[PDB]
């Protein structure tokens, strides 16, 4: 009525376990070889005596008289970084300048282009994943920019992560304080004239924070002239200012130490060439500004939950519309879930107390090369840092229809997103409880 | 006449 | 139809409770002695009177005319330690320089040997680990090295956690800075020409985060000849350069205080002969290197989550297919759970202002030995430790089939993936209720 | 009695899964479009003809 | 009564057609290779996938 | 005429 | 010709 009978062993009724797990020494060394942890054969016989594969010809049989099915909870673990290839997390296009140039007597020829930058694998936490960021830019430079021209006063785009406005004075048109005061507020990328960035094949993006309002357009990019109204603002030459107590004020500091230039607009305005991405979302016109197609949210380090979908091939029933194939990339699907990343939170106040002390610690200002400029300086580290971690994710999927008739060898693979294998994954096992559903 | 509203000093 | 009887008691109906619990106060003394808590007996009776033993006697029976099955929820906790030779993490396998020597007239005779290092039981967190690794690389050397030539200058295999390539500029073929920027990024081995390290057999591994692309192929090895393209480049003589402000620049810091040599390949290359992990990985041929074969992973303490298996074999049914027996090693299993281990994350922003305090505050240099070596020092603690955790787990099985004669004591089993009591357990109970679930 | 009948497919029985999600290639090209993750279209076929 | 199943499809009644045929693709490739057209092997499954 | 690119002073 | 291999200066 309800048997499920095995070669020859006792029959048993009404429910039992099968296993599903990698480990088991005799397959490990014959059958998956050239596998992974997330397409893999599996012997469910469990019977000590019987050479693996001698196991594939027997089989578990449920009672053929009615139809089956089993829960199946499983066991996933993964162990992804933060930031790899795979993942798209690892590169990401920007358009920098790449010549400067004196010609044809008196031109000033600049000489703009794109290029793919790329990530060491690896390197959590968002603020040092802004930091490798913006050091790629600058490993370019050094390979390309100076020895073409270009200073570094004029190096397009910077991740930063700071208000550029905070002192801001309606009348002055300056950052009275001479200082663009060095706390964060959420990342931000800045980019001066003809340069900017794009993500369209990278979920970096997500990592700063900024997402398109209208997601699926494939196609995020995000130039210079795109960041209208939104320029940072310029220091009060403090310096002048306070030893000239008319009031000189009006004295927008030019450069700084080691003489760097603020690319101001013109002897006159206020504001420099430099435009900033936070400022456009709440500074700029709500209507047409890029408030209008950009979302200011929350960062992330994970990059964005992506999910992970199960398949027994060779013990379940094909669901509803899926049709059986050979295609690994293709075979039914049984259970989806997220893949095992969290962001886990810190308070670290010392942050910029640290990049301060940071700084000395490192026995390199490698990230900070230019500590005078208050724009190209180093951005500031927020309080409350993320980094993604991995975690056991112990999950249950629901009772799924069985064949009556369970091959000894079971294929377990788990998918991505895109259908493919997930080489991130240490250890999944599943169990699986069949009982009756009806009869036939 | 102006306050930059600031303490430049300290 | 569907009784519980018991000796001479009230009959009971369609349910209760059998516990499976190692504390009891009289078989403690009697029964388990040479056993613990992984494998013991326990007497399901929990009848005041009658005693131990000749409790075994009796039996609880379920109604013979009905197959009945029961909830299995457990309650299982540990206390396994980070690093120990159980879990195999306390012990690795490295290849290091034996001896140097001045021979037959001309010739330097080189000598390489493959040992293996064991580590002290406990010790947790992972950068102590690695630490702990590094430690034991030099008391070997301390016991066989220096008294046999082989001098510091020429030590094979050092762990450390850090991108010896940041300060690195593409024309000067340096690392301009003239250090190697102290900041710790993902765990990666340093090797010198002819050594190198074997995991084989060890779940350190995992520690480290670096693992097969095709785990299933038993032999890690990675030896120096592997790590291709990406041997740590050499540091500018900023002293020279500076100084001399042609440009000395070409100037690559042959030695430092103390005077060892940073084993530069000749008396031209900007390269030192220094190979590193983390290197060939990303600034290696990704289609030939190392990033082929291996893969860039979050670390994780616990070395691997790895499962346990319950089985209960005088209380349930035989799963399946597996065969009743008596070998400890082989009893049928009734359910699989994760063994009780997290790891927990904290931020150290404390690291390397701390390595700083640190080495003070340890009365020692124990760890740090060659604080002037770019190499050889002790590698950066990364912001974000991780610390392998204990934990309680309140699992659930499901309802599992009982016999109907349930024997007074019944023996209660805890294996590991290779089957195995697990000497860690220190309380392990669980809670049976029988139920109906069909008639003969 | 309780069957589950799809286009020409072996009927299945008793119960099993359709799945709700955005991330799909296909429909995410033709489909949504001016849409976003919280007002969206989906195709549950799954059937990777069609 | 009368049925025509196939691993899971729709099955279908009364008749059809089966194809036995060289030319396929695939099967030339594997199968045959060290034979000719007078002894043969083909598949007669003509379904896409598998 | 070489930038290190890089504030040695400091 | 011994080497304790400890910086003690320092
Ligand atoms: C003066 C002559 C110029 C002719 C050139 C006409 C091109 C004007 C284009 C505005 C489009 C940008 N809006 C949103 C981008 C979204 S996304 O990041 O691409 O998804
Ligand atoms: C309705 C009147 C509108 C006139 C259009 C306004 C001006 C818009 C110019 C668009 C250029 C911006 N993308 C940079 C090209 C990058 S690449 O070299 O193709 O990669
Ligand atoms: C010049 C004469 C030399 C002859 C010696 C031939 C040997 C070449 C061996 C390359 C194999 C390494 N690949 C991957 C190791 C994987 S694992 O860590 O062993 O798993
Ligand atoms: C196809 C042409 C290839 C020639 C082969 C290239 C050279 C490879 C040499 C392999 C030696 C590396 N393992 C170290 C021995 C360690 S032990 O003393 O056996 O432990």
């Amino acid at each position: 009525r309800n048997s499920i009978r095995y070669s020859e062993l006792a029959p048993l009724f009404d429910t039992t376990r099968v296993y599903l797990v990698d480990n088991k020494s005799t397959d490990v060394a014959s059958l998956n070889y050239q596998n992974d942890h997330s397409n893999f054969l599996t012997t469910v016989i469990q019977n000590n005596d019987y050479s693996p594969g001698e196991a594939s010809t027997q089989t578990i049989n449920l009672d053929d008289r009615s139809h089956w099915g089993g829960d199946l909870k499983t066991i996933l673990h993964t162990n992804m970084p933060n930031v790899n290839e795979f993942m798209f997390t690892n590169k990401f296009k920007a358009r920098v300048m790449v010549s400067r140039s004196l010609t044809k007597d008196k031109q000033v020829e600049l000489k703009y282009e794109w290029v793919e930058f790329t990530l060491p694998e690896g390197n959590y936490s968002e603020t040092m994943t802004i930091d490798l960021m913006n050091n790629a830019i600058v490993e370019h430079y050094l390979k390309v920019g100076r020895q073409n021209g270009v200073l570094e006063s004029d190096i397009g785009v910077k991740f930063d992560t700071r208000n550029f406005r905070l002192g801001f004075d309606p009348v002055t048109g300056l950052v009275m304080p001479g200082v663009y005061t060095n706390e964060a507020f959420h990342p931000d990328i800045i980019l001066l004239p003809g340069c900017g960035v794009d993500f369209t094949h990278s979920r970096l993006s997500n990592l700063l924070g900024i997402r398109k309002r209208q997601p699926f357009q494939e196609g995020f990019r995000i130039t210079y002239d795109d960041l209208e109204g939104g320029n940072i603002p310029a220091l009060l030459d403090v310096d002048a200012y306070q030893a000239s107590l008319k009031k000189p004020v009006i004295k927008p500091l030019t450069e700084d130490s080691k003489k760097r230039s603020y690319n101001l607009i013109s002897n006159d305005s206020t504001f420099t060439q430099y435009r900033s991405w936070y400022l456009a979302y709440n500074y700029g016109d709500p209507q047409t500004g890029i408030r209008s197609w950009t979302l200011l949210c929350t960062p992330d380090v994970t990059c964005g939950s992506e999910q992970v979908y199960w398949s027994l091939p060779d013990m379940m029933q094909d669901p509803v519309t899926f049709r059986s194939t050979s295609q690994i990339s293709n075979f039914p699907v049984v259970g989806a879930e997220l893949l095992p990343v969290h962001s886990k939170s810190f308070y670290n106040d010392q942050a910029v107390y640290s990049q301060l002390i940071r700084q000395f610690t490192s026995l390199t200002h490698v990230f900070n090369r230019f500590p005078e400029n208050q724009i190209l300086a180093r951005p500031p580290a927020p309080t409350i840092t993320t980094v993604s971690e991995n975690v056991p994710a112990l999950t249950d999927h629901g009772t799924l229809p069985l064949r009556n008739s369970i091959g000894g060898v079971q294929r377990v693979t788990i998918t991505d997103a895109r259908r493919r294998t997930c080489p991130y994954v240490y250890k999944a096992l599943g169990i699986v409880s069949p009982r009756v559903l009806s009869s036939r | 006449t102006f306050n930059p509203v600031y303490p430049y000093d300290t």
